[PDB]
């Protein structure tokens, strides 16, 4: 049962440019370890196979090499869809033992959100709960902030956050912020603003709405 | 080309048991020695059970050991792997390999199922609630812009979502499962179309969280 570390976790590298990932195995595994490349969804995929030896359908990107305890599997040249949580596996023991998982984030230009409002749906309304949502829609890079303002009044400890796994096509990440408050106290006020602050934004620029008017 | 496909679980109350049954043709499955490896929610991979190419060798994780039971039916293509006495912790997502490192070399993972969910839960399943999302602002001024499906409360998390029966794909992004202060979980599918096409394609989204046995579609309006 040797464990594996694998050292770090966030590793956003710039597209073009080398990132170099680590696995430090407890024990000696000599030259017997494996590579995956596990994307968002999609269940792993081979990359090195006998701790160098790349596998066939793999581009040469991928150069993995050290043995008994240094392994280190390197990207040359960085893109989009290299854009995945990375696993290390040893087969030196007859199970098959494996690393935490270093997510490799693709650097992008600084690209400010896309900002919309989502007011409650009568359907909700009937059900009494009132659900509030702002979507922050595909910017660079995932550190952002969402704060709330009912009646300027900012709604703390109540907002749930929810982050979409970076996009391929452009190497942006979404979030949303569910707010939910009940009918009795969603009656009782009227200021609805969600406000934003990232690093794309001059100014935080916050968009809002009010009860009554639709 | 080959194609192995964890094929089904969900969730059992503590204790109870349920069988998986991953398959795959497109290389031949006797030659093979075929295996589980189990995922936990947000960790690592985590072998869980290993069958010879001849189905004479059962090899078991630690815990497990006892309690999974795995199985191949080689003349029709087939992986198996019953549960008993599942723990609480067991709520994975069980993914199958074929494991040939050849003769020069142990065992490597070739290719991957697309591993099925199971998830042990003292809680009972719940169906959705599809609320429709949309602005106060019909007229926007910016030629972006957005609307959704906040699918409310739901339980256990696998829940399909997409739009216009499949057309819409340029902008929709399905937000992560979201565990609420009542257990229930929650998601939000959004699009991003032009603030001129507000009737230029009927955007509905489709909801189908298949463990309850629900399918709820709904068509953004107003």
């Amino acid at each position: 049962e040797i464990v594996l570390t694998q050292s770090p976790a966030t590793l956003s590298v710039s597209p073009g440019e080398r990132a170099t990932l680590s696995c430090r195995a407890s024990r000696s595994v000599r030259r017997e370890l494996a590579w995956y490349q596990q994307k968002p969804g999609q269940a792993p995929e081979l990359l090195i196979y006998g701790a160098s030896t790349r596998e066939t359908g793999i581009p040469a990107r991928f150069s993995g090499s050290g043995s008994g305890t240094d392994f280190t599997l390197t990207i040359n040249s960085l893109e989009a869809e290299d854009a995945a949580t990375y696993y290390c596996q040893q087969y030196r023991d007859p199970p098959g033992t494996f690393g935490g998982g270093t997510k490799v984030e693709i650097k992008r230009t600084v690209a400010a959100p896309s900002v919309f409002i989502f007011p409650p749906s009568d359907e909700q309304l009937k059900s009494g709960t009132a659900s509030v949502v702002c979507l922050l829609n595909n910017f660079y890079p995932r550190e952002a902030k969402v704060q709330w303002k009912v009646d300027n009044a900012l709604q703390s400890g109540n907002s749930q956050e929810s982050v979409t796994e970076q996009d391929s096509k452009d190497s942006t990440y979404s979030l949303s912020s569910t707010l939910t408050l009940s009918k009795a106290d969603y009656e009782k006020h009227k200021v609805y603003a969600c406000e934003v602050t990232h690093q794309g934004l001059s100014s935080p620029v916050t968009k809002s709405f009010n009860r009554g008017e639709c | 080309q080959v194609q192995l496909v964890e094929s089904g679980g969900g969730l059992v109350q503590p204790g109870g048991s349920l069988r998986l049954s991953c398959a795959a043709s497109g290389f031949t499955f006797s030659y093979y020695d075929i295996q589980w490896v189990r995922q936990a929610p947000g960790k690592g991979l985590e072998w869980v059970s290993s069958i010879s190419p001849s189905g004479q060798s059962t090899y078991y994780r630690r815990e497990v050991k006892g309690r999974f039971t795995i199985s191949r039916d080689n003349s029709k293509n087939t992986l198996y792997l019953q549960m008993n006495s599942l723990r609480a912790e067991d709520t994975a997502v069980y993914y199958c390999a074929r494991r040939t490192g050849r003769e020069e070399g142990g065992w490597i993972f070739d290719y991957w199922g697309q591993g099925t969910l199971v998830t042990v839960s003292s809680a009972s399943t719940k169906g959705p609630s599809v609320f429709p999302l949309a602005p106060c602002s019909r007229s926007t001024s910016e030629s972006t812009a957005a609307l959704g499906c906040l699918v409310k409360d739901y339980f256990p998390e696998p829940v399909t979502v997409s739009w216009n029966s499949g057309a819409l794909t340029s902008g929709v992004h399905t937000f992560p499962a979201v565990l609420q202060s009542s257990g229930l979980y929650s998601l939000s599918s959004v699009v991003t179309v032009p603030s001129s096409s507000l009737g230029t394609q009927t955007y509905t989204c489709n909801v189908d969280h298949k463990p309850s046995n629900t399918k709820v579609d709904k068509r953004v309006e107003s």
